[PDB]
């Protein structure tokens, strides 16, 4: 006999079994090490996707500056990714979109974003995945680097009493001109501090510092206020709303065209969405946007772009040496690889000499591109602009298109009345996309009739819309308290159920699994169990003193009482009236040495 | 070790000693300190403040508690609730839970139609007394329909809801019809035309032959399926044209297949699939079946059969200007290629109405006839028998319900064992106090419960039960609960063998001494109760110590003793090779360990 | 109010701009006054559509092809533990001694381990002497009631065989030193390519079987119920747990769980130290030898031992090393067992029913020695194996509602007991079983995914989806069209180097499209 696990796709659909193809969600064990090799390949492919050779030495660094925008050359082999953008077509698409949506659209959105920012406290910047310290030269959460920056400002030129985003930004600006800066002790000069502020580290997802953070947040807020009004913008949210958008689009399409046309769908996957987005086009676009608004926003939105036009990239850990038998092994940093180039292999050599020009000490002056997972909203806006295109050449032929676009994934819907004009429309669309760097893959982008397609793992079909974005919590990595991590997980499971990524039995299984994970994390078990752990010792003696075992807390030899219909309700609220009054008051005693405010916190 | 931070004065003011029981607890501190603080520490009364502050959460809890949960149902698409929409309705399922509104009419309709289906099925057990047994079932079936205790002889008439079962049961009452038809689950209707019956043959396996009937003239009808309208015309065993106005893939596919069978169009009415030859059984247990319903049943097995049927219908390449009104193999609205004589559109086809009532005539197979044949209903167009709990119902005539299951058998046996007590001579307590256990092995109730016992290894079960009984009686230490639990096994003769720790019935269930189980459970502080699948039963007597002595109800030749961890864990088998004065630990359940000593 | 400007910022802003513009003001004026000339734009896009030469196909005139697998020796076993060739000693579980340090000592007391005395000469291995001396040291340590190992000669060696050397500072470097030592960049070793494994099917079948014992995986409790949904939820979960818990895959899952739960604690409380840890599992019930029904039996099982090297889990991406000593009663094969050093350790006993008694039949005994590494992330990934139950439960439930909605009624039991699913081919003919029996295959697939997880598998699973969607479109008569299939075939062939599963889910994907060609028109032969 032979067990071929795949023969169940014949007499069944795919929207029901595709989930079995991918492993379960979680932290992957792949752990790829960002090191010198990969970063240099990235920089090389970046400079190459620029199809030009022009340069202009600067005056603040005495370094060339590859200006790959509006200077397209090397037209040959245009199938591959391109990065040279044309400003005329960009502004034309922006004008088309404005005309469609309305005149005072960009103005209204920028005004809303402004007013929202005004009442904002700079402390918000503490809410971030991670950043890069410019003093310790490492990666840390936002709060740490923020405290470092503020205390350095204090130590050098007095405290920062603004307590607002705008004063923070102006303080950063002023600091760009300070000649000497101190920090706990040592100081630095102007050029070094500038570099450090424009430094980036590979986590090769980017990890910028703190100076540019607020301006990026502002630009993202504006782009978000914009993407909400757009029908074809599935980035800000997903699931129920996403399916609503899908079906609205499909129904409008079906009700739009006539009996003579026949439609088609396409599953597209933009390749190198980070190595072809240029901040110069973003700057020109933001300028065209704020053209009629307070000059304040005009200048503000023009900060992060230029900050990304000049971004030093921190090369990873340097190469290592070794003798033949490998009994001896030397270790060198990146800044000195230009000192031993005669030893490194060719493939590693040919990838290093052409860039030595742009190196200063240990970094590479990347003048463009967009590596961070930032400006995703803005890239999505640009894509939507691409999709809102229409002219008379198409109308004459009786064809058009439409669709939906995520950050770097999209779905197209072409329309025509012939099995050939569809090809012409597809080629027209690909050309207009490449005009501004937005490329497409060929080994990962397919298409077929309208019934079947895919978008953000939501494999749509004639029916049976199947999702695959099942998320889960993780206690060991994020340990907070024994009274929050369970409620948060319950809320998460509820959400996943809302998005249809989970079903009743699946949700119950996940709940009974997360409960055990929680217990094992905080090293707690019920009372029925015959365990001998430390926390259980006392619980193994002070347990007979109570009768409301149901009311007991999970953190204290308790048992579960919540279920599907009782997730929004924390176990505490569900056991309050049931906990023996003694234990109850013993928990809710604000006179203790230490969401629901319990006597279970781990400060 | 002590990652958790704390306050200092807050610690001493609470008098928290370190290493209370070798647990440091600590400025810094451990986590167990929280345990020690919430188990032995200061007492406040701040509940009201907490509730007031968390009013939103506790009001959500109250609202939740203010729900009347209803049933759920699998189906598709043709603020206070937003907090729960996740648990209220998905996409394949939905729950009709309500808050304040109540109106019991459509549930009553579902109940009445279900019971009508049930009764009409029950009448399908003979060959001659169909109508008689049917009508007698009706007259012997009453219901607490809604709030009124009405009978099932007027609801079928007072109601106005077309259905195969309503009509099939009302025709026997000479009730009015609405000219509606029922070919399987689908609903049909005539619009124009007419014809006469005609017979033809169809082969099976390529050698045999079977006769079916059809119509030879032209006639238009109005088909209708779940969320799917249609219109078509049948002519000479073949489908001429058809149109649809309800857009769904599965609904349209099944409706088209059913209308095709209704028109008998296709080659599978000339020959048959190789799947039919597997059976060739156009017959019930002892009855006959036509070819159409056999084909239908073959469809219900798998959608591949549906696709094969549809391929039998000619497929062609669509021409321009028709995509908007074409179709696909999978119900696709438009496609470069479609099927012959098809038309898709939007908007449901308005259904006509017939205001002419009539009465039909039932047959041996209960098939009703209005005129010119034209069967309107039958049992063949019904689902298979589906057991469903019926409430607000009274069914008195025999065949009402089997009401016989192994579970209920065991329940009744145990009820008899309990009642036998009877607080009198020649009953459980008198024989106990007399120490006459042998008679217990001959009572009638154990003889009635014997058939429910696993036959293959009943001797060893009886041996063990007879051991426990005697060892608990002679000494005078016993527990009525475990006794009654094991008694049904003390009927057959004892034999040698290997016992494991469970007593198995014939229904694959089991029972175990010294533990509780769904079939049989009990506990102290409520010893006057005995649960059976949650059904609490009462004891005709009262006891406060007759049960407290279970030292002999766990094992056969052993007795519980004081706990001792030094004693080694063992199994139920090695017990044979133990001696005296030799304590031994052993599991008595899930994570339940106890010490035992021989004798 | 306004954003007070500096100087360097303004210089940058005026510098970093498009080509024709050299000042922010010119670009700003050009933008704020940009007007629409759709004609030049149409001409430009048409010119680009000329220079562009996109290729578009339809999968019908230019079909796919079978995949070309690598060539060479067979892919060997990779997982840390043994699944099919394993073996385990048993004993009763004491809740007062439910810990590794105690369970191992108890297993050792009766002296069945001390009887394990592997001979000097092995069958196939590399460093037998180190393994043998280390086993002796392990027994000595267990005798001393301390799991620690003081002497560090063998463990040190076997941990440093991967990499160990000196390091010279760059400042102490010259040209003569280099020329003397012949220093050069450290040539990276690229993993070699392997053939198709001919033992995966056997392991899969064995896993599908039913284990004598049961209860390997522990689970939480079931909260109350308040309506039909939660009850029905409880019903499906109980049956599914009814079927999956009794399978040999659950045994391996519980073993991995309980062993990682101890290793993650040893790497935390005894870092930089050498400890001893068992490879054990816990059961709760078996099947009667006289009856095929379940019976309560709490018990412990020991498959082998795992030694630990110095592990800090804060340097070198938290890489640490271990060494495995597993028991087996099945001689090895040279191909599948390449990374394993094997011995012959005396004999043992097997127990089977004989009428109404038990007997014992002596058999030989083998000892499987192997070295391997781990990390913190792998520990966190293995400990969370239960989630496999989440995915299998979820695939069962998608099939029990979709149908239930087509007919608008509960069909759970009906589909579970009737709905047939193709599982494989025997003698050139398909094999089908009910869903209740294919849950096992689904669960084993998810488990193997959890084990052999790696970048290669990520790429394979991310790419096969396109082939699956193309096939689905073929089934329903839809003119699927692409741009460069051969490029996708190459993308998939490049990520098939040496991951047992990736090589054997490729051979199996080839075989899905050789059977469907009988009904599809988009694939070669």
């Amino acid at each position: 006999m032979e067990i071929n696990p795949y023969l169940m796709f014949l007499n069944n659909d795919v929207t029901s079994l595709i989930s079995t193809t991918y492993p379960y969600t979680g932290p992957p064990p792949m752990s790829h090490g960002s090191s010198t090799k990969y970063t240099l390949e990235t920089i090389k492919r970046t400079y190459d996707y620029s199809r030009t050779s022009v340069e202009k030495t600067s005056k603040v660094f005495n370094i060339p500056r590859r200006k790959f925008c509006n200077c397209l050359e090397d037209k040959d082999e245009l199938v591959k990714p391109t990065g040279n953008v044309d400003i005329s077509s960009l502004l034309g698409l922006a004008e088309m979109m404005e005309k469609r949506m309305g005149e005072g659209f960009f103005k209204h959105c920028v005004m809303e974003a402004e007013t929202e920012i005004l009442k904002m406290h700079f402390s918000r910047l503490t809410e971030g995945r991670q950043t890069y310290d410019w003093t310790s030269e490492r990666n840390m959460p936002a709060a740490t680097a923020l405290q470092l920056t503020v205390d350095a400002i204090k130590e050098t030129e007095g405290p920062f009493k603004g307590t607002t985003m705008l004063e923070y930004c102006n303080k950063m600006i002023e600091m760009l001109d300070w000649k000497e800066i101190k920090f706990k002790i040592d100081s630095i000069k102007h050029d070094e501090f500038l570099i450090r502020a424009l430094t980036i580290n590979t986590m090769a997802i980017a990890t910028p510092g703190m100076i540019v953070r607020p301006f990026s947040k502002i630009v993202e807020t504006v782009a978000q206020k914009i993407c909400e009004k757009l029908k074809e913008s599935g980035l800000p949210v997903g699931g129920n709303e996403k399916k609503a958008k899908l079906k609205t689009t499909v129904t409008s399409l079906n009700a739009r065209m006539n009996s003579d046309q026949f439609a088609v769908n396409i599953t597209g996957d933009n390749s190198k969405w980070n190595e072809c987005q240029q901040p110069e086009a973003y700057l020109a676009l933001l300028a065209y946007i704020t053209k009629d608004s307070s000059d304040l926003m005009k200048d503000l939105c023009s900060v992060a772009p230029v900050l990304f036009c000049n971004k030093f990239v921190k090369l990873g850990q340097g190469i290592r040496l070794s003798n033949k038998r490998k009994t001896k092994e030397v270790i060198i940093k990146a800044e000195k690889m230009g000192k031993y180039k005669n030893l490194m292999r060719e493939e590693y050599k040919n990838l290093f000499e052409p860039l030595e020009k742009y190196i200063q000490k240990d970094v590479c002056f990347l003048p463009g591109g967009m590596l961070m997972g930032m400006f995703n909203m803005l890239s999505t806006v640009l894509g939507v602009s691409t999709l809102c295109y229409m002219d008379e050449e198409l109308k004459a032929k009786g064809c058009f298109w439409t669709g939906l676009q995520s950050s770097d994934d999209f779905v197209l819907f072409a329309v025509a009345s012939n099995w050939s004009n569809i090809h012409w429309t597809i080629r027209r669309f690909n050309a207009v996309c490449k005009l501004i760097g937005i490329n497409m893959s060929l080994e990962k982008s397919y298409g077929s009739l309208p019934e079947l397609f895919e978008f953000t793992s939501m494999f749509f079909d004639g029916e049976f819309v199947s999702n695959l974005a099942m998320e889960l919590p993780a206690f060991t990595t994020a340990g907070v308290n024994e009274g929050v991590d369970f409620t948060a997980a319950m809320s998460i499971i509820k959400t996943n159920m809302i998005n249809n990524s989970l079903s009743p039995s699946t949700a119950l299984m996940a709940l009974r699994i997360c409960l055990q994970e929680f217990r094992a994390t905080y090293r707690v078990h019920p009372w029925d169990s015959r365990v001998k752990g430390g926390r259980m010792k006392i619980i193994n003696e002070f347990i007979k003193t109570i009768e409301n075992k149901d009311g007991l807390l999970i953190a204290d030899g308790g048992k579960l009482m919540n279920n599907i219909s009782t997730l929004h309700i924390p176990e505490e609220v569900l056991k309050f009236e049931k906990m023996d009054e003694q234990y109850r008051n013993r928990v809710f005693n604000p006179k203790n040495p230490f969401a629901v405010v319990s006597t279970h916190s781990f400060r | 070790k002590f990652p958790i931070i704390a306050n200092k004065r807050m610690l001493e003011e609470a008098q928290i000693p370190k290493e209370h029981n070798n647990v440091a607890l600590w400025v810094l501190a451990s986590a167990s300190c929280i345990n020690y603080w919430n188990f032995c520490g200061p007492c406040v009364n701040n509940s009201e403040v907490i509730k007031e502050v968390y009013k939103s959460r506790f009001g959500r809890l109250e609202r939740r508690k203010e729900i009347m949960w209803k049933e759920l149902r699998f189906t598709l698409v043709d603020p206070e609730r937003m907090e729960l929409i996740h648990a209220l309705g998905g996409e394949t399922w939905i729950q009709e839970a309500n808050t304040a509104g109540i109106s019991n009419v459509d549930q009553r309709k579902n109940d009445i139609r279900a019971v009508c289906r049930k009764v009409c099925l029950a009448a399908n057990a003979s060959i001659m007394n169909a109508k008689s047994k049917l009508v007698e079932y009706i007259k012997s079936t009453s219901m607490r329909i809604g709030e009124t205790e009405r009978k099932l002889e007027e609801l079928i008439l007072e109601t106005d809801d077309v259905s195969p079962e309503v009509t099939l049961c009302k025709s026997a009452l000479g009730g009015q019809l609405g000219k509606t038809l029922s070919f399987g689950p689908m609903l049909l209707k005539k619009i124009s035309g007419s014809g006469v019956k005609v017979k033809d043959t169809v082969y099976i396996q390529g050698v045999r032959a079977v006769q079916f009937e059809y119509w030879s003239e032209q006639e238009e009808f109005y088909g209708e399926y779940k969320s799917a309208t249609a219109l078509f015309s049948r002519k000479e065993r073949s489908l001429e044209w058809i149109t649809i106005g309800g857009g769904i893939n599965e609904d349209r596919k099944r409706l088209l297949a059913m209308c095709m069978i209704f028109c008998r169009d296709g080659d599978y009415f000339k020959d048959a699939p190789a799947t039919i030859t597997m059976a060739d059984l156009s017959t019930k247990l002892g009855r006959e079946i036509p070819y159409q319903y056999v084909m239908m049943n073959w469809i219900q097995k798998s959608e591949d059969n549906l696709e094969a049927l549809l391929y039998s219908r000619g497929i062609v390449e669509t021409n321009p200007g028709k995509m908007g009104s074409s179709m696909g193999i999978d119900g696709s609205k438009r496609a470069i290629k479609s099927l012959r004589a098809v038309t898709i559109q939007s908007g449901k086809i308005d259904m006509p109405e017939s205001k002419e009532k009539i009465h039909l005539e039932l047959s041996d197979n209960l098939e009703a006839f209005d005129s010119s044949g034209r069967i309107v209903a039958t049992i063949l167009d019904l689902p298979s028998d589906k057991k469903v709990t019926f409430q607000d119902v009274s069914f008195q005539h025999p065949d009402l319900a089997v009401l016989r299951d192994e579970k209920t058998a065991i329940t009744k046996g145990y009820e008899a064992l309990i009642k036998r007590l009877g607080t009198g001579d020649n009953d459980i307590p008198s024989l106990i106090a007399k120490k006459d256990y042998l008679s217990l092995y001959n009572l009638p109730e154990v003889k009635l419960m014997a058939p429910l016992i696993r036959p293959n290894r009943k001797g060893v079960y009886s041996r063990v039960a007879r051991k426990l009984v005697s060892t608990q009686v002679t000494t005078g230490h016993y527990s009525l609960h475990e006794l009654i639990k094991v008694l049904p096994f003390t009927y057959f003769a004892p034999k040698q063998g290997m016992f494991e720790g469970r007593l198995f019935f014939s229904n694959d269930s089991f029972v175990e001494p010294g533990v509780n189980n769904n079939v049989f459970s009990w506990s102290k502080a409520d010893s006057s109760k005995i649960y059976c699948h949650g059904i609490a039963i009462r004891v005709p007597l009262v006891v406060g110590d007759e049960h407290m002595d279970t030292s002999l109800a766990l094992l056969e030749g052993f007795s519980v003793c004081e706990n001792d961890p030094r004693a080694p864990m063992v199994t139920r088998q090695d017990l044979i090779d133990v001696g005296f004065g030799q304590k031994v630990r052993l599991f008595v359940g899930q994570g339940s360990v106890r010490t035992f000593k021989r004798t | 109010i306004e954003m007070k400007k500096g100087k360097t910022f303004l210089e940058l802003r005026d510098e970093s701009v498009p080509l024709p513009f050299q000042t922010y003001e010119q670009m700003k004026d050009y933008c704020e006054k940009f007007k629409g000339n759709p004609r030049e734009l149409a001409s430009k896009v048409s010119q680009m559509q000329s220079n562009i030469k996109l290729p578009i196909k339809h999968y019908e005139q230019n079909k796919f092809r079978q995949i070309r697998l690598p060539k060479g020796p067979m892919a060997p076993y990779t997982h840390k533990f043994l699944m099919e060739e394993a073996w385990m000693f048993t004993k009763i579980s004491d809740p007062e001694r439910s810990r590794a340090g105690e369970i191992l000592i108890d297993f050792f007391k009766k002296g069945n381990l001390s009887a394990i005395r592997p001979k000097d000469k092995p069958l196939q291995g590399k460093y037998p002497i180190h393994y043998k001396n280390l086993w002796n040291q392990i027994k000595a340590a267990i005798a001393d009631r301390t799991m620690v190992i003081n002497e560090n000669d063998h463990s040190e060696f076997l941990g440093g065989i991967g990499r160990a050397s000196k390091k010279i500072p760059e400042i102490s470097l010259t040209q003569d030193v280099i020329t003397t030592e012949g220093l050069k960049q450290s040539e990276n070793k690229l993993p070699e390519p392997r053939s198709f494994p001919r033992w995966f099917n056997a392991e899969w079948m064995w896993a599908i079987k039913d284990s004598d014992l049961t209860g390997w995986v522990p689970m939480a409790e079931y909260p109350p119920a308040d309506n039909e949904l939660e009850d029905y939820a409880e019903h499906l979960n109980k049956t599914m747990e009814g079927v999956l818990q009794g399978t040999n895959c659950a045994r391996e899952m519980g073993k991995c769980i309980l062993t990682v739960g101890a290793l993650m604690t040893e790497c935390r409380l005894f870092p930089g130290k050498i400890k001893v840890v068992p490879i054990y599992a816990r059961s709760k019930e078996r099947k009667s030898m006289q009856e095929g029904l379940p019976v309560p039996s709490e018990m412990d099982c020991l498959f082998g031992i795992c030694v630990k090297s110095k592990s800090h889990l804060n340097k070198d991406d938290g890489m640490y090393t271990i060494i495995t000593f597993e028991f087996s009663i099945r001689e090895p094969n040279l191909e599948k067992h390449q990374k394993y050093t094997v011995f012959e350790a005396g004999h043992t006993t097997v127990r089977m029913k004989k009428g109404e008694s038990v007997i014992g039949r002596e058999v030989p005994l083998y000892l499987y020695c192997r070295t391997t590494a781990l990390s913190k992330i792998k520990n966190d990934w293995l400990s969370k194996a239960r989630r496999c139950f989440i995915t299998t439960m979820d695939t069962v439930e998608t099939i029990c509602l979709r149908e239930s909605a087509k007919a608008e009624e509960n069909l759970v039991e009906k589909t579970l007991n009737e709905k047939q699913m193709w599982i494989g081919k025997k003698n050139g003919e398909l094999i089908a079983q009910p869903l209740r029996e294919a849950l096992r295959v689904q669960l084993v697939q998810q488990f193997y995914f959890c084990i052999y997880n790696d970048s290669q598998l990520e790429g394979f699973c991310n790419e096969q989806k396109k082939i699956l969607m193309a096939l689905e479109g073929d089934k329903k008569n839809k003119s699927s069209f692409g741009f460069n299939p051969e490029g996708l075939l190459e993308k998939i062939e490049e990520c098939l180097i040496n991951n047992p599963m990736c090589l054997f889910m490729a051979q199996r994907l080839n075989e899905l499209v050789i059977e469907a060609s009988k009904r599809g028109a988009k694939f070669f032969k």
